[PDB]
Parts: structure tokens; C-alpha cells; sequence
């Protein structure tokens, strides 16, 4: 398992320029999230996900924490293990996501109340 | 509906405030109070647009929003607003999140360009939603 | 903590901005621009306090709050800040929401009273978090 | 919980998509594109139901589901759903596998029967999970 983590870390670092954070969350797909100084190209992001999946012999979802939704970032913050990156960036991203998720929960409360009877 | 009317009036008032306070824009980079007023009224416009979009999504059960930007995506893929207008409103939502959540140094040139070229998007959104 | 340091610096700058723009308060209820500036800086103070509360809650593994007021509630339940300070900060959050989202008629007298008597709550929160 | 909300919203979206693309059914058995859309959205409904069932089995610690059908058996054993509803969801389980491949001559009648008689089962699962 730890050997699998190193493959993920090095594969992401060797293909993502100016990479800042690598989180691992989630026999099906391996759930990886990344934050860099830029937003990954959608097609290129999926291509890197498929490269990771072929290297690990298991499905892989690569989450761009710069373009992903607030709910997904909140899930990654709440359960994701940080594989790579400084703790300062981790704390910054965590507090950003928590504050934005609180404001969003304030925003979308009526819709959730309506759809859930 | 009445909530949509109130939020449309709020957007119009905030746009008038932005246009009145900005002036010719010479003293913007110099007066911090002017910048504060313009930023707050832009944020208010974004909040009112988000509230309108969320009320419409709740009225028609278009789904739940995954983010503040998503509140307009759920409109775009329902053929209620055009993709360029949706993308511009999502740009406004990104600016608003930058302003209030402070996860990046706020860029004043972006603010000037949005004031000069993106309030038209708020008025287009008013036009589109008014004929509900 | 560098994040706490930067957030405290933001709160201090915004407190100074509120105090300077308000001045003696003779033109406050007459000039909407000063009102907008003070509202925006109060929002900045509130958001920075909310971010600090969320950071401290995640750091000490006290729980991830669903609302911004729940973060101050957690800080109080864990005896990190006092209940009166927690209630004061949560009512400041309520004032910010009133002023920004406009779900009730904004009372400028409350903004004046907060400028006169309630910035000390931000100062006290800074001094309590500083001596962690 | 956000997972359950999103999965319920996805089931609702896919049921609306099925009901819209199918229409009255006069053009369905003639156009293969409508059949493809209906098959895909039915499989999406079934997969989302299985996901909700597995998440509830893991949440309330009802047991370790040996299969995707056993995930509904765990819900039925603890009287969270009725046995007829569990058996109908198990019916839907076989729908996704059968409709993957392109034996059109058999599955067409089966897909029509499912669209006519088994969307109420998805809605009923949505309703009974909603009460949690």
C-alpha cells in the first residue's frame, strides 16, 4: 500500500508542474485529488488519470481541487489523507474549503429542504 | 414571483451605486473607500443573482447546486440562460468568492475591467429572468 | 502560526480601516459610501474570525462545523472562548448577513453601535487566540 | 449527509430524463437513439440505487453486502424496505447487465416494460430513503 502511494506521488509530481498538494481519499477506483498553481486541462487531467490507472492496475479518478465543486473539496478535506505537500498549504486549502462550504450550505438550504420533503 | 422582483430591484440599485461611486474611474486606484463601496456592491449583485438562480432551481427542481457557480450551471444546461452569460456569471461568482473568502490577493485591475465590461451581464440576466 | 498571524493582521488592518472611515460619525448616516466601506470591512473581520475558528476546530480535532456560528459554538463548548464572546461574534455574523444578503431592513443604528462598542469583540478574540 | 442527497438527485434526474426521452412511446420502438438514452439512464438509476443501499448498509452497520443484490437484502432484513420493493430493485439489478450489450430484439420489450412499470420503484426507494 505504501509502495502504491509512492508511485502515485512520483507520477503526479513528474507530470503536474507547480504541484502543491496530493490527497488520497475514498477494489474499484483509486481516489486522488491534486492542487497546483494552475487548473489542469480537462482532457490532460483525464489522460493523466488514465496513466495513473494503467500504472496502478486499478481505476483512477483525478480531482482538480482548483476546478472541483465545493462539496467534493469538502469531502476531500474531511476524509482525504494528504500524500504530498506542505502542511501550510493543506491548512490554507482546508480553511478555504470549510468556509466556502459553510457559506454554500447557507446558500442552498432551501433547495435541500424542498427536495428532501 | 415577489422574491425575484425584490432581487431585481436590489441588482438595479447596486448597479446604480457602482456607476455613481466609480465615476470616470480616475480616483479608484487612489481612494480606498471608493474601492470598498464598489467591491461591496459587486458582491451584492453576485449574491442577488445567486439567490435568483437558486430560487428558480428550487421552483423547477433542476437539481441541487454543488457550488455557488453551479447555481448558474444548472440554468445553462436547462436552456434557460445562454452559455456565454452563464460563464460570465460564474466568473462573477469566482470574483465574489475571491473577495469574501480571501484565498487570493484581490486584483484591482480585474475589478476595474468587470466594472467597465461586466455589469452588462447583470442587466442581461435581469432581462432574461424578467420574462420568466 | 503563520495563517493565524496573517488573519490577525487582516483583522487589525480592517479594524483600523473601520475606525478611520467612520471618523467621528457625523457623515455616516448621510453618506452611503462610508456605510458601504464600514460594512465591507466588518464583513472582512467576521470572515477572518470565521476562518480562524474553522482552522482551530480542525487543528484540535474538535469537529468540522456545518455553519460559521457553529465554529464559535465549538470554540465555546471546548472552553477556548467564552460564551458571551461567542454570542457577540455570532451576532456580528448575523449583522454581516443582514447587511450583505438583505433578508431584512438594514438598521444603520446597529452598524453605528457595533462600530462604537463591538470592535472590542474582535480585539478580544485576537488576544485570546494569540495566547493559545 | 451529502452523498445521499446527491444520489437521490441523480436518480430523480435520470427518471426525468427517461420520462422525457421516452415521451408517449410511439417513437421509442422506432428510434434507436431514444432507446440508447433510456437504457443509459435506467442503468444510471439502478447504479445509484445500489450506491445508496451500500452506503446505508455501511452507515448503520447492517452488515457486509456480499453482492449488489444482497445490498438490498440487508435493507429488507432490518425492515428498512419491504420484500416486494427489494425484489423489484433486484429485478432492476439484472436490467443493467442485460442492457449493456446489443441484443436489441430481446431487450426492447424488456426496456419498454421496465419504463412502463418500474420507475415507481425507484421513486418509492427515493421516498423511503428520504425519511432518514
Amino acid at each position: 500500500q505504501q509502495l502504491n502511494e509512492n508511485k502515485i506521488i512520483k507520477l503526479l509530481r513528474d507530470n503536474i508542474p507547480k504541484l502543491q498538494l496530493i490527497y488520497l481519499f475514498g477494489n474499484s477506483d483509486i481516489d486522488i485529488a491534486v492542487l497546483a498553481a494552475d487548473t489542469l486541462d480537462n482532457i490532460a487531467r483525464w489522460e493523466l488519470a488514465q496513466k495513473l490507472a494503467s500504472a496502478l492496475d486499478s481505476d483512477v479518478d483525478l480531482v482538480d481541487l482548483r476546478s472541483a465543486s465545493t462539496v467534493l473539496c469538502q469531502q476531500v478535506v474531511t476524509q482525504g489523507k494528504q500524500l504530498w505537500g506542505t502542511q501550510q498549504d493543506d491548512e490554507l486549502f482546508a480553511v478555504k474549503t470549510i468556509s466556502m462550504y459553510q457559506h454554500l450550505q447557507a446558500e442552498r438550504q432551501a433547495i435541500i429542504d424542498d427536495v428532501m420533503a | 414571483n415577489d422574491i425575484i422582483i425584490n432581487k431585481i430591484a436590489t441588482i438595479k440599485r447596486c448597479i446604480k451605486r457602482i456607476q455613481q461611486v466609480y465615476g470616470d474611474g480616475s480616483q479608484f486606484k487612489q481612494d480606498f473607500t471608493l474601492q470598498d463601496s464598489v467591491i461591496l456592491n459587486l458582491q451584492r449583485c453576485c449574491e442577488a443573482c445567486i439567490d435568483i438562480a437558486n430560487h428558480i432551481n428550487r421552483q423547477q427542481q433542476l437539481g441541487i447546486p454543488q457550488s455557488s457557480r453551479d447555481s448558474f450551471t444548472l440554468l445553462a444546461q436547462n436552456n434557460l440562460i445562454t452559455q456565454p452569460l452563464s460563464d460570465n456569471l460564474k466568473k462573477m461568482v469566482g470574483l465574489r468568492n475571491i473577495a469574501v473568502h480571501d484565498y487570493q490577493e484581490l486584483n484591482l485591475d480585474i475589478v476595474v475591467h468587470v466594472v467597465q465590461h461586466h455589469l452588462e451581464d447583470f442587466e442581461q440576466f435581469i432581462d432574461v429572468i424578467k420574462a420568466e
